[PDB]
């Protein structure tokens, strides 16, 4: 056990997904996959989840022929119209914050708002991602997004963003 | 018509029973779950019903009706016990359809808020109206909560037909009021016939009171 | 006729004058064109106004205001001639903005149908209510068409505003009625104070009548 630690990467980078999303777990050649500590794939280097379902949630790990068992990655598959995604939830001052208002099956979403602590931060006529170039302390709080799928008004559950000092 | 984009999938609207149905044992109160924007492509609709979280099985699902906009409408009807509804039990309609990410759940129950007893006042025609061939008998019903109420009229104990009743209006103290107007031929008024304004409400003793009106 | 709706741009709402403004000559009636869901990316809104298809140029467009939800809202107000409104002319608002693939047009005018004169009747409190601290004065307004109307109460000089009016109810003969209820301290009623119900409607002579009620 005198080797290096392998690392799990996701593509796209969203650790929180909706059902019917595609996910691709990658390990940095005999590559093994672990899901809730049960062995899933014997040799393949990446593990493709084509159409996510709630049972795909949990802990994924991996190892290769010449490397040790990776630190775990928690994947979370949600049920609903809207899921607010970010590369992570803890930012330091001046870091970029990238938020995505993700709809179920990429259904088209018009009149979109991203809210911070109950108040409008950004509106778009057609769905787009929300980029804050330089995080300050003022960006901390609870966020959600919302919009219209056809004439139906839908919104995501809230997510907490902390800015550190 | 051209079948539209229903990107949202179905919508669900959930309706209380009629006020008179919950207040008269001889009548049958129902909760009504209505599903609109059902597509031709995904027409299948499932219904689950719960009373305070307990699933029940005595709902009656009526068959699909195509609408003029080339969408389906589907209605499920659940009979409720007068006393369950009046004591504040929660009725939940859950509506499943493959165009939705999850089932839709609506829940309904009677208005919460401290009940308040309707005060019922009958008012004769203004002296100015008496120059017309028809006259207006008024019933004011004030101070009541909740807004669910029903009002009828009689003449010598037999039901009248030509009356209209306003919707309940929120008054300044948070209670409700309404007026009901019955129109009668002036002769019926002048002939000394006895008219009645009948009011049904959950805060009335036996859910009922009658107030009379006539000439001297 | 089929429903053709629209998707993902600014929305327009066009609102009529208040009844009391069209009906009393010294008041100033207005039509109001409100544009909501304006982005910051394309904030500039242009308004064109028309009265029966002829363009007019006297409209007052206000500065845009950011809403709590982070969209802009913009309001354009057009002063109308009393007689134009009451003679049934159509007021059109046309709104142009870069996020609209084409301008949005809305049109508004006075309610159609044969006018009917309101009959206005005041009703004293029920004998049975005189046992309370507060009593109810009732104005019945019936037989009127269209539903657009203003009803107000007054006591001696001044406006009495402890009253509520029901909405108009469509009666069995196709006209409308409503009731208005003034609540006053029983002492004011028993001391002989005169209460008046004022009604304004397009089919009254001079758009106005007043009925009073005392002990
Ligand atoms: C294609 O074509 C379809 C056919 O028209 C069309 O469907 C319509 O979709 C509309 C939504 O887009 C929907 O609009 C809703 O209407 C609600 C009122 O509906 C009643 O009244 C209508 C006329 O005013 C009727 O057309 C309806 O059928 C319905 O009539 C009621 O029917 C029930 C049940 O049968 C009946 O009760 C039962 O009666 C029987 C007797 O037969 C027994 O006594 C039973 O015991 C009893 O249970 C009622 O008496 C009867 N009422 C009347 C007056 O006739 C209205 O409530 C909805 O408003 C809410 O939603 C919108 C969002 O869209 C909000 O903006 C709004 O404020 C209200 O919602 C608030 O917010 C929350 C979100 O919804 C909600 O939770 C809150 O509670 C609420 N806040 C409040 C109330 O303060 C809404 O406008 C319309 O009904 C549909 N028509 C139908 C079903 O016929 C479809 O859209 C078309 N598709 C397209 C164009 O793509
Ligand atoms: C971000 O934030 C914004 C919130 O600010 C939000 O903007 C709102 O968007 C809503 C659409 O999403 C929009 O909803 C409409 O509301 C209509 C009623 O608006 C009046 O009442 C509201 C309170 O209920 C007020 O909040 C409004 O401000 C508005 O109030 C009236 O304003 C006028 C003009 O200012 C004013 O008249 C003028 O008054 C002055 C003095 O002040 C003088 O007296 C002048 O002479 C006079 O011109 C009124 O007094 C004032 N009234 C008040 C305050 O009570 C509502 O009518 C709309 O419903 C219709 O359209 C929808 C479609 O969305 C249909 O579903 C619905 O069936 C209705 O259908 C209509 O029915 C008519 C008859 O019943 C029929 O004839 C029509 O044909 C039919 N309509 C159509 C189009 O076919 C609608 O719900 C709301 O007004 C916006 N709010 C504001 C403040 O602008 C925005 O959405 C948010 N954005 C995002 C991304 O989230
Ligand atoms: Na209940
Ligand atoms: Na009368
Ligand atoms: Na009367
Ligand atoms: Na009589
Ligand atoms: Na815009
Ligand atoms: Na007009
Ligand atoms: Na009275
Ligand atoms: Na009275
Ligand atoms: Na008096």
């Amino acid at each position: 056990t005198d080797l290096p630690k392998a690392v799990v990467f996701l593509e796209p980078q969203w650790y929180r997904v909706l059902e019917k999303d595609s996910v691709t777990l990658k390990c940095q050649q005999s590559t093994q996959w672990f899901h809730n500590e049960s062995l899933i794939s014997s040799q393949a280097s990446s593990y493709f989840i084509d159409a996510a379902t709630v049972d795909d949630s949990g802990e994924y790990r991996c190892q290769t022929q010449l490397s040790t068992l990776s630190d775990p990655v928690q994947l979370e598959v949600h049920i609903g119209w809207l899921l607010l995604q970010a590369p992570r939830w803890v930012f330091k001052e001046e870091d970029p914050i990238h938020l995505r208002c993700h709809s179920w099956k990429n259904t088209a979403l018009h009149k979109v708002t991203y809210l911070q602590n109950g108040k409008g931060r950004k509106y778009f006529h057609h769905n787009s991602d929300f980029y804050i170039p330089k995080a300050t302390l003022k960006d901390s709080g609870s966020y959600f997004c919302r919009g219209l799928v056809g004439s139906k008004n839908v919104s995501s559950e809230t997510v907490q963003i902390t800015i550190t000092q | 018509c051209p079948a539209p984009e229903l990107l949202g999938g179905p919508s669900v609207f959930l309706f209380p029973p009629k006020p008179k149905d919950t207040l008269m044992i001889s009548r049958t109160p129902e909760v009504t779950c209505v599903v609109v924007d059902v597509s031709h492509e995904d027409p299948e609709v499932k219904f689950n019903w719960y009373v305070d979280g307990v699933e029940v099985h005595n709902a009656k699902t009526k068959p699909r009706e195509e609408q003029y906009n080339s969408t389906y409408r589907v209605v499920s009807v659940l009979t409720v016990l007068h006393q369950d509804w009046l004591n504040g039990k929660e009725y939940k309609c859950k509506v499943s359809n493959k165009a939705l990410p999850a089932p839709i759940e609506k829940t309904i129950s009677k208005a919460k808020g401290q009940p308040r007893e309707p005060q019922v006042y009958t008012l004769p025609p203004s002296r100015d109206e008496l120059t017309k061939n028809q006259v207006s008998l008024t019933c004011l019903v004030k101070g009541f909560y909740p807004s669910d109420i029903a009002v009828e009229w009689e003449s010598n104990g037999q039901p009248e037909n030509n009356y209209k009743t306003t919707p309940p209006v929120l008054d300044s103290d948070g209670s409700f009021f309404l007026y009901s107007k019955l129109t009668v031929d002036k002769s019926r008024w002048q002939q000394g016939n006895v008219f009645s304004c009948s009011v049904m409400h959950e805060a009335l003793h036996n859910h009922y009171t009658q107030k009379s009106l006539s000439l001297s």
